[PDB]
């Protein structure tokens, strides 16, 4: 209805799922199941049972090389973890019957917990996430033990940590992929603050998977910033639906054709070709053997090529199975693509700056890190609005096991319990199906 | 015996400590005082030369209508004015809070894996040797890889280094002892024991910056020079490209992921990066103080070295100047490691409990609580009512509260051997304290204390924690004089009656066990005594560089 | 593709670089044994390390993408990532640091590509980054004056040349001999000395270097002289500036 | 008539400017410095005193295969080795960050509006002197109610004072001159008529608080000690209870109602409180060097006095110790402030936008952004290629980019009198000079470049922002060198050209009007050579308080 | 002008910064539009709306 496009829905093997589905079908303003994601990583919470209980029996608490000799308290908690979580299930719910999720796992040494909906509206933020799930454990843990008095403060400090001394939650057996409020780096970045590798793990690996959620995590936080508000609104949309979202299958196309024997170079001819035989863009000038292009419709010419670069991105670092390289990937696909055409790069100049850093940051000793280790609030790569962590998610998917801070490193206690939950695990999935129901209502 | 506060009342005033009755307004106000004599001759230099009216004794009310007191610095018998003891006027103070703000723990664990894992190199005794050679040179600033740079004056720099130290004797024995902190040698053999079986086969890097650049800067940048330093190093070290992508493991590993901060960031209310003091919690401050580790076997020495420690850092130099400033909290904090009063008194509260229970052995409960923690404020209320001049000395109410507070927390921690039911016995004491005299200290000096008892045993979010684990930035204990450095000294107290190696973070407990250190954190009160007379050197100053 | 704009013999060097198509010209003649000298990563007669096992080994999930990219052959082995760099005369080497990343994105698969004004750097999977050496060292991405292969200490770019025409090395890696008027490489990237040294032929003739350089100066061709190549700059300049206003 | 480095070029060396041949190898490395001669035997005495090796030339790589250049600090004849520029080697540098992070500005007209409305008392210039008079006295750290309170050693804290300024001049008359910025006085007429007007008849304070502090303790401790010593004198000179509900209105404005903070705090990644240098936005710098006041008839001079001043500010001590540290960043701020070779290239570029359009007379476009920020970068690009000698000074890309890019924003502002064309004419310098020489900075130098274009003129949430109001903590700038300093002077050029008496914020300007201050704000580039030859005193030393 | 953004731009959202934000960039938007402020002046707009925000 504000916008004409449509846009082409596929699955993550390249199968049309539904065909000529308005553009506002896929914004987080609209779609349900974004809707539902956004609001399932809100409010899920992972709980490391058994964790807590070994923080406990060797009082090592608040955080690294931390520990109170004298303190230790040997308790059950794993082999009652059926008592002790429905106990904790009845404290966080608010009735019976609503959407509070607490499910054990791993024989009982984790639970999966998503805390009732209804509490997040009528909050501020999303702090009552882990803070309701933290009371209801330390209270149906020191219920269930009968932990008196004097030593019940050794079960706060085991299940959260050193806060509020520190700020952090320094040293807690729970875990989020959201971060506290007070990291971030500006109003509005929440969405933002999610670890590449957390991605990763929840998407089981998935390539497209990870890009997609990346991407809707990315894409929705550019509309909580304001940032795809009036004049750039199509330009994100339009962004999620071709580089996170696989529209008219542009990304799985390319990758077929660049897959066996391509290049970053070799993307980006495939691109500039179809986007001259979409019309995307036009010969403006002829300088001396040299077409320079023009287009009447910047959002769409960045779209098509933020989707080859998400292309290049899965050409370059799948070759490699090692994603160092997508902080390259991300600059050179756009400086190239500039002088190949005279038009600007994805995010007008944006992706290229935020490789650069980003590059600079993973490869010396001033910060950052590898490529997993980054997201959408990190100082180095907060500055392209969407249009880069997308592809860091997909390398990091496509990674073979050249990273020392992996995601089995850094994130196995979010892949334990978020990637159980299917939204999260295979959002391209619910995204495009909830989409096609909507198709109408547009 | 004499009570150990009689020499200090004696040396104070010409009366006996027990005299009720005393003449003032005869002592010519300032004049009384070698020190303010000193200092209004230098307000008067001081405006001449810079043309702006300065210290001046006729502004406001005139000093000195009582007897202005020397203090005693409790365990010395060094007798000073007690602006000696602020911490301007004390190059001790000041050090002591660079050492702590200038150090950073780094572990060499990660590192050495994405050597092995990642670049296919070895590590061993040879090249960790090789690697502290390499960073001796580079962590004051020196280059080790590029052509034509230009670098720190080795002079300036004199206090800045990395040594190393490890729970496996096969290595540290090994490394050149230049290089280490050597647990067996610093330690007596239980601690060593206990310490060597918690680091285990780990190896970690205790970095000092420069006491100048930290001076200079803030404390959040001292993980920054450390892992700058440590990352060059390897590079020269491990002959890798310089700067690949391994190389941002390093980073990360340096900066994030196996780094002890001293301090924790604090909430914008009270914005300050890392190494700053009210991110240092209790645990790590009674780790820092190295008492512990030499006078073990008089758990009252330790917890009140551990006290005197936090006082200051915590009263004088964070809540009297990063948190207020100007004439500040000098004698809010002296009250705790002066005139041997508080000594005194938890020397009293020991012997209660050593021959009541035997230390360690009571049970941890409130009736524990409730019988020491009365006991000892009792005592320490009747020596104000008995001894006329201790209370004329301890004049402000809430010295008295923190004092009587303190012996009556580290003396309930003592029988119990837990932190949590000696912090609860600290409240106790301040409320029956306040129905005694029917005062306890300034305007806010018991918000934290009335919150205090409901506080210690809460679990919720923002209340409950182990009084280790707490600190300064412990929403109740955020702003107020009189409680943070004696919460150290309690958290100190059942550790010391155990006879633990450490209170919270044995990575810091052998980080300060360094006689490289410019101050001595095994005899803290005998440094500020140092500092007071003016004969303790620090780092940090700017006189090669500048005219003679 | 058509790479670059502009009407000098810069600007065609820079796309012949750039052109997967087009055959970079080569001048020497070097052993696989001395490329892995030069590169210092392993002896010879050394198995490359790896850093995970064979993919063929791992149990990877159904993942279209996967299914789709070919590995490279090192990423198929689980070979260690390592590099090659090379500093590049502004003397009128022939490639030079954003001409080289440029090229490699164009030119090779699975490739980390890095510029800074004193070093450009290639990583990728150990076999394959050999290979690329070779052609990286034995054509005219190299000159054996005016470009150095260097792992560290990289400074020289921005030099004067001595009096051999040798661009300045803190560490002398590249030693140029009277007598051949050859350059020998004496040690390797790093800076360790090589048992025997590798002969990387003579440096080229000034006519050759300015028949085949890609940077731009007032004493080769201006920059401001290439007046289309400025055009498409100053057009992205303003393109970028409209586009992030409205 | 010479280009205006080439004194300094052949300083440096033997070779005439254009040769494009030498010979390396042949000066023995460091032995042929006269500082690292003097780093190798200080380094050999720490070493041996401490037991610990330390700065040692044979670790790693060896430096001075190449000439190892002094630098001729521009706009003076002082030609020093590089590491005298290094901030921890120069007490000027020190002083210039201590001055600017111990000051805060603070407002008295909420405060004289609650004495007047609520305590129901007369201001006038004479109580105001009393008050003045009261608060020089306590704000060093002396006492003005208590008995028994011990204080700073007040020639420990010369350094701190309180001043006042005013726009209405019969105001400013009547309070005693020692205590006043005489606006008239400091600046030239239209300027001081300038600033007058936008005080009008508002009465602020500027607060120094002592070195000594500021170096124990944090930026964030300025306002605080600030505020404290207000209080006190608040309550001493008009007669209030010594805290009754009235004082707690005097806290609140002092503290936050009309504080103006040199720097804001940071976020968490970065976390820092107020007043540090990440907090202190461009145009804020630019009026904090008082090159504008001094040298307004030459607006190239003042716009690269600001330069140098952020140049070493933002480069040095923030991103190279702050934010990083180690040997750090000297040369990538030097080459903006040494060699007179961005004053040669700023000058071309004045005089070609003097001769084509007349000093903000082009139009702000970008047709005139084209113009000169094209023919600037060009003319810079091209010295490097006429001078061989030039180009292995400025030996970094980074440096060259960073000069290069000065030189074309400055001109660019200085033809349409507006910052933000400035700042794009930057941004196509960068894009320029990459595919000319094809290279440009380090690996990150890039990343606000590339951003740069789109975000110049972008209005979103963290994107828009005129110039003057971005700062190190703008998101594209958090990170890098060789940018924050030049874009100051950005910030400073269409001021300067146009003849404003500020930048940003007239009374950060009126401020630092003051010769007081221990740095001399008005000559950046002669303080810091002053330092570089060891004859700059820096307050804040602990000499009084140390062995002698 | 008293501004309530809708109650569903929060239900997608993590906090309540949409409020300021959305608000803050349709108004300058509005602005811009309204009297065509050139792309040279319309950071004015931005800085007299939000503030000195990003940089504090
Ligand atoms: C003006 C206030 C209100 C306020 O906000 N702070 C004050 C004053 C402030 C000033 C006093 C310096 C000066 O004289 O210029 C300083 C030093 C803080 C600063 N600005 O540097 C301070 N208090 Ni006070 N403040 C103190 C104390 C106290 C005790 C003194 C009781 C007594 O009988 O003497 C009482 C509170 C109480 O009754 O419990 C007190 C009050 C007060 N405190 C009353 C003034 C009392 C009076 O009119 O005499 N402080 C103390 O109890 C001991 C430590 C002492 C602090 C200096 C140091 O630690 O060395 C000083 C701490
Ligand atoms: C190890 C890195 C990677 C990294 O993360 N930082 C390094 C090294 C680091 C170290 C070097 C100190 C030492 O030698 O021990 C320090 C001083 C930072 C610190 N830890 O104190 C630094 N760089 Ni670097 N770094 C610099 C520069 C540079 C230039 C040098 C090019 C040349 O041809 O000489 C290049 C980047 C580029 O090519 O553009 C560069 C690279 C590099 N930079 C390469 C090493 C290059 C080499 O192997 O020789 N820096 C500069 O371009 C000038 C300013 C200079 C900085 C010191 C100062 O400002 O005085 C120094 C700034
Ligand atoms: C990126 C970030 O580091 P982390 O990734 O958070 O470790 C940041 N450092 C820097 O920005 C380094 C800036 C100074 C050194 C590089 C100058 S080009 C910081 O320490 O907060
Ligand atoms: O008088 S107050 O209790 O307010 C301050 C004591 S320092
Ligand atoms: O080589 S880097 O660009 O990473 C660092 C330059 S100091
Ligand atoms: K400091
Ligand atoms: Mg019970
Ligand atoms: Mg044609
Ligand atoms: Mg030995
Ligand atoms: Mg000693
Ligand atoms: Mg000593
Ligand atoms: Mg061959
Ligand atoms: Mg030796
Ligand atoms: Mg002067």
């Amino acid at each position: 209805a504000k916008f004409e496009d449509k846009v082409d829905l596929y699955d993550d093997r390249g199968n049309l799922v539904e065909e000529q589905v308005p553009l506002e079908a896929l914004s987080p303003l609209r779609n349900p199941a974004i809707k539902s994601i956004v609001q399932g990583i809100k409010r899920t919470v992972a709980v490391n049972l058994e964790g807590i209980e070994n923080a406990l029996k060797t009082a090592k608490v608040g955080g690294p090389a931390c520990k109170i000799m004298g303190r230790e308290l040997d308790l059950d908690i794993v082999g009652n973890a059926e008592s002790i979580a429905a106990a904790a299930k009845e404290m966080i719910q608010v009735t019976e019957d609503d959407d509070t999720n607490v499910e054990l796992l791993g024989g009982g040494k984790r639970a999966l917990v998503q805390v009732p909906s209804a509490r997040f509206d009528v909050a501020a933020e999303y702090s009552a996430a882990p803070l309701v799930t933290a009371t209801a454990f330390v209270q149906a843990i020191i219920n269930e033990f009968d932990v008196s008095m004097y030593d019940a403060n050794m079960v706060k400090a085991a299940v959260l940590g050193r806060y509020p001394q520190s700020v952090e939650y320094m040293g807690a057996n729970i875990a989020t992929m959201l971060d506290i409020p007070q990291k971030l780096e500006g109003p509005g970045y929440a969405l933002r603050n999610i670890m590449v590798n957390h991605v990763v793990a929840a998407t089981l690996k998935n390539t497209l998977q990870a890009a997609a959620l990346s991407t809707i995590l990315e894409q929705t936080a550019m509309f909580e910033m304001g940032d795809a508000v009036g004049a750039f609104e199509r330009m994100h949309l339009l962004g999620l639906a071709y580089q996170g979202m696989n529209a008219d299958n542009l990304v799985f196309d390319l990758v077929k054709a660049n897959g066996k024997e391509g290049t970053v170079g070799s993307v980006i001819a495939d691109l500039v070709e179809r986007a001259l035989e979409d019309g995307v863009i036009k010969v403006e000038k002829e300088l001396t053997d040299y077409k320079v292009y023009g287009t009447d419709d910047l959002a769409m010419w960045n779209a098509y090529a933020a989707a080859g670069l998400m292309a290049a991105t899965m050409v370059n670092q799948g070759a490699a199975r090692a994603a160092q390289g997508v902080s390259s990937t991300l600059l050179y696909y756009n400086d190239l693509i500039e002088f190949e055409t005279g038009l600007p790069s994805v995010d007008f100049g944006k992706v290229e700056g935020t490789a650069v850093g980003f590059s600079f940051f993973s490869h010396s000793i001033y910060g950052g890190g590898g490529p997993g280790i980054f997201n959408g609030n990190h100082i180095v790569t907060r500055h392209s609005k969407g249009f880069a962590i997308p592809c860091v998610a997909a390398a990091m998917a496509l990674d073979a096991g050249t990273q020392m801070f992996s995601p089995e490193a850094t994130s196995g206690l979010i892949k334990e319990v978020f990637s159980q939950v299917d939204e999260f695990r295979e959002p391209l999935k619910y995204v495009v199906e909830a989409a096609a129901e909507i198709k109408n209502e547009i | 015996a004499d009570k150990l506060f009689i020499n200090a009342l004696k040396k104070k005033f010409e009366e006996s400590p027990e005299e009720k009755k005393t003449t003032f307004y005869t002592l010519g106000g300032w004049k009384q005082s070698e020190r303010k004599t000193e200092f209004v001759n230098a307000g008067k230099e001081v405006a001449a030369k810079r043309g702006i009216p300065q210290y001046n004794p006729d502004i406001g009310t005139p000093l000195g209508q009582r007897v202005l007191m020397p203090y005693q610095v409790s365990t010395t018998d060094t007798y000073v004015e007690g602006d000696d003891l602020h911490f301007v006027n004390n190059a001790a103070m000041q050090q002591m809070w660079d050492d702590i703000r200038r150090t950073v723990i780094v572990g060499l664990n990660h590192a050495h894996a994405v050597i092995e894992k990642r670049l296919g190199k070895e590590v061993t005794p040879e090249t960790i040797t090789h690697y502290l050679e390499t960073v001796n040179h580079a962590m004051p600033g020196a280059a080790v890889v590029q052509e034509h740079m230009v670098e720190t004056h080795p002079a300036l720099v004199a206090d800045s280094y990395v040594k190393v130290f490890t729970g496996n004797d096969e290595i540290a024995d090994e490394i050149d002892p230049a290089f280490v902190i050597d647990i067996n040698k610093q330690f007596p053999e239980d601690q060593a024991e206990t310490l060597k079986a918690e680091v285990g086969d780990g190896i970690w890097q205790v970095v000092r910056i420069p006491t100048i650049v930290s001076r200079t800067c803030d404390g959040a940048t001292t993980s920054r020079w450390s892992a700058m330093q440590i990352g060059m190093s390897m590079i020269s070290a491990y002959k890798q490209a310089a700067g690949e992508a391994a190389t941002g493991d390093f980073a990360y590993a340096a900066k994030h992921a196996e780094v002890i901060h001293m301090g924790t960031y604090l909430p914008v209310r009270r914005a300050r990066g890392e190494n700053e003091p009210g991110g240092v919690p209790f645990g790590y401050l009674a780790d820092i103080c190295q008492s512990s580790r030499v006078n073990y076997e008089d758990p009252v020495r330790v917890s009140l070295d551990v006290v005197a420690t936090g006082a200051m850092l915590y009263d004088q130099i964070w809540l009297g100047s990063y948190m207020s400033g100007g004439v500040g909290f000098t004698q809010y904090a002296t009250a705790a490691y002066t005139d041997n009063i508080l000594d005194d008194f938890t020397y009293f509260g020991k012997e209660y409990v050593e021959d009541k229970y035997g230390l360690c052995e009571a049970p941890n409960n409130m009736d524990t609580v409730l019988d020491v923690a009365t006991e000892v404020t009792f005592y320490g209320l009747e020596q104000y009512e008995e001894y006329p001049a201790l209370l004329e000395d301890q004049f402000g109410g809430s010295q008295r509260a923190a004092v009587v507070a303190a012996a009556a927390g580290c003396s309930t921690a003592f029988a119990t051997g837990n932190a949590q039911t000696g912090l609860s016995g600290w409240y106790l004491s301040m409320y029956l304290h306040k129905e005694q005299h029917s005062r306890l200290g300034f305007y806010g000096y018991d918000l934290q204390d009335q919150c205090g008892a409901s506080n210690v045993f809460s679990i919720r979010g923002d209340e409950g924690l182990p009084l280790e684990l707490r600190g300064p930035n412990y929403p109740n204990y955020a702003m107020n004089v009189g409680h943070q450095g004696e919460y150290a000294g309690i958290s100190q107290a059942p550790h010391a009656a155990r006879g633990d190696a450490f209170v919270f973070n044995p990575l810091v407990k052998i980080a300060f066990a360094d006689d490289n250190l410019v101050f001595d954190f095994t005899n803290v009160r005998g440094e500020f005594a140092k500092g007071a007379l003016r004969e303790f050197e620090p780092a940090g100053e700017r006189a090669l560089i500048t005219p003679a | 593709a058509q790479y670059y704009p502009g009407t000098t013999k810069v600007a065609q060097n820079r796309r012949n670089f750039c052109n997967p198509e087009y055959e970079l010209e080569k001048l020497r003649e070097i052993s696989d044994e001395d490329v892995v000298k030069i590169l210092g990563h392993r002896a010879p007669g050394e198995e490359y390390p790896s850093v995970h096992p064979p993919l063929e080994e791992m149990d990877e999930p159904e993942d279209a993408i996967r299914e789709m990219v070919e590995p490279i052959d090192g990423a198929k082995a689980g070979d260690r990532v390592r590099y090659i760099q090379f500093t590049d005369s502004m003397y009128f080497a022939p490639a030079q640091p954003y001409v080289r990343s440029r090229a490699y994105l164009c030119r090779y698969r699975g490739a980390d590509a890095g510029t800074l004004s004193g070093r450009q750097i290639i990583e990728t999977r150990e076999r394959d980054l050999e290979k690329i050496s070779k052609e990286l060292l034995e054509t005219e991405f190299f000159d054996p004056a005016r470009s150095g292969v260097r792992g560290k200490s990289v400074h020289g770019h921005s030099l004067r040349l001595d009096e051999d025409g040798m661009m300045f090395d803190m560490l002398r890696r590249q030693i140029y001999n009277k007598d051949t008027g050859r350059v020998e490489m004496v040690k390797n990237q790093i800076g360790d000395e090589l048992d025997e040294p590798v002969d990387l032929g003579e440096p080229l003739d000034e006519e050759t270097l300015m028949e085949k350089t890609t940077i731009y100066r007032v004493d080769g061709e201006a920059y401001r002289d290439d007046v289309e190549a400025v055009e498409i700059m100053q057009r992205i300049h303003v393109l970028r500036s409209q586009g992030g206003f409205n």
